[PDB]
């Protein structure tokens, strides 16, 4: 019939797990750690010493508990000599701080854990091994998303330093077998891949995959009241201009100060040419309090029909010395905010649910390891409500052209090897093409793919960026 | 071979683990909370 929509036909990328070999078993020699830790002593324990008995390995045995700085667990570390394997058991079998999930204890440690053999002078992968993180398929059921965050912010690291990373393996909670029949196949596997998912049959690895677009007729109610939090803030009073072209008489445009941090005279104006009188807001979203605030104002009729979590929490993400409480704290509006919000809408019925994340968490680029947790987290939340039949979406985004606090020096790096820029504009149309066909977690950026994989390969061999022929130069 | 599928009646398990993806399916959009949407299926596994 016709296109004319090849910019957002070729804007469109996926995340899949294809089936994968194995590598070359090893019978090899050298002082593994285990990373035993305090309470997680299991039948892990024994499966992991006979096993790396069999194939030699020395099984160092450590223990470790709540945050222990950075420099004596590598000053013992220093004490025992060269470590030619660790096998990171942190997560297994272990629950969440409800009250702060960002913060969980194990993120801290095995970044506590990096940074001392980082000063122990060794280099040596550190393999991590996470029970339901990913999903090969939504008949599969994921039950935590902090270790998502643990998977960002892991591959974050592999990107900082190839010497240090390399092993994030998935294996199912209460298993064995998946384990006891590859074993050094994974992690002593010659051929580089580090996204491994045990499971049942084989193996799996994340790859990208560009999406196609087919044609679809169904379209969301402009109408109704839509909460889109972050306020103005750039990217947020654009989304509310391209609501107010759409036409709707009422949403909710909340900000941490709402109309009080900038009310705006053009933005109230368009907001009642073009649709009505439209709340803004009256208090924070971080807080479960401000939340029942929130809810109490809701009147009668148009009701809410559609949530843009625009937080504007992002501060930075750079490494450099990183802590697992700092990250919480900068990042304590997007995933508490979204938590609230999961909460407090159960038995709601909804039209439309956006988490709004953004790139560079799929590849995790440097100085983006703070917002890869939140997007991840995001992410999880999204496939949870998706599995149980609520709907949803973690659309993930670049930089936008108009981007005001969104677009700097950064910004220029990432033109000079990669995205160049985006026309906000497009950008409607994009998120109005994803939103009709029953999208979840789709991918929108456009990439000189020869320059970014000059900026990207480097030095790391990775099999990621290997599925699609468009970025074969 | 046969004598393969005599073990696995002898051990008495299952071959139930889901749906595959080497066929290119779109795994994506077969599923939605309406089950009466079109092009949604229902079964979320089986022996492929």
């Amino acid at each position: 019939r016709s296109t004319e929509v090849d910019e957002v036909s070729a804007l469109r990328y996926r995340i899949e797990w294809r089936p994968t070999g194995a590598g070359e078993p090893a019978r090899l020699d050298g002082t593994w750690l285990v990373a035993k830790y305090a309470g997680t002593a299991d039948e892990t324990s024994t499966a992991a010493r006979e096993a790396l008995e069999s194939a030699g390995a020395r099984v160092r045995e450590l223990v470790v508990d709540a945050r222990c700085g950075r420099d004596e667990l590598a000053e013992r570390l220093r004490s025992v000599g060269e470590v030619a394997g660790v096998l990171s058991l942190l997560a297994v079998d272990e629950a969440e701080p409800e009250e702060a999930p960002l913060a969980l204890a194990s993120l801290a440690d095995t970044l506590s854990l990096v940074q001392a053999m980082v000063s122990a002078e060794l280099g040596c992968p550190l393999w991590t091994v996470t029970e339901s993180a990913v999903a090969t398929g939504p008949f599969e059921r994921v039950r935590n998303a902090a270790h998502g965050a643990l998977w960002g912010v892991g591959r974050v690291i592999a990107l900082e330093n190839p010497a240090v990373w390399g092993g994030l393996v998935d294996v199912p909670a209460g298993s064995v077998a998946e384990l006891a029949r590859h074993l050094a196949a994974v992690v002593s596997g010659g051929a580089g891949e580090d996204q491994l998912a045990l499971r049942a049959d084989g193996v799996y690895g994340r790859r990208w995959v560009r999406a196609a677009a087919p044609a679809t007729d169904d379209e969301w109610k402009p109408t109704g009241t839509v909460l889109v939090t972050g306020g103005t803030g750039g990217v947020g009073g654009q989304i509310a201009r391209w609501l107010a072209r759409r036409g709707a008489p009422h949403l909710l445009l909340v900000s941490r100060s709402g109309p009080d941090a900038d009310g705006a005279g053009e933005l109230v104006a368009e907001l009642e040419a073009l649709g009505a009188r439209t709340t803004v807001a009256a208090c924070d979203v971080t807080d479960r309090e401000s939340v029942r605030e929130l809810l109490g104002g809701i009147g009668d009729d148009v009701p809410l029909s559609a949530v843009f979590h625009a937080a504007a929490t992002l501060d930075d993400g750079t490494v450099d010395t990183l802590t697992g409480e700092r990250i919480e704290r900068a990042s304590r509006a997007k995933v508490l905010g979204a938590r609230n919000l999961h909460e407090l809408t159960r038995e709601l019925d909804l039209t439309a649910f956006v988490l709004f994340s953004s790139f560079a968490s799929a590849f995790g680029a440097p100085g983006l390891g703070g917002y890869a947790p939140g997007n991840a987290y995001l992410d999880g939340l999204a496939q949870q409500r998706r599995s149980d039949g609520l709907p949803a979406t973690a659309v993930a985004w670049g930089t936008w052209a108009g981007s005001g606090m969104a677009e700097g020096p950064v910004a220029d790096r990432f033109r000079r090897h990669g995205v160049i820029e985006m026309p906000p504009e497009t950008a409607c149309r994009a998120l109005q093409n994803a939103l009709d066909r029953a999208e979840v977690c789709p991918i929108v950026i456009d990439v000189r793919w020869d320059r970014f994989l000059l900026a990207y390969t480097a030095q790391r061999p990775t099999r990621l960026f290997d599925e699609i022929d468009d970025a074969r130069r | 071979t046969p004598e393969e599928f005599w073990e696995l009646l002898s051990e008495g398990r299952d071959a139930v683990a889901g749906l595959p993806t080497d066929r290119g399916w779109d795994l994506d959009s077969l599923f939605h909370p309406d089950p009466t949407r079109s092009g949604t299926a229902h079964q979320r596994g089986g022996g492929f």
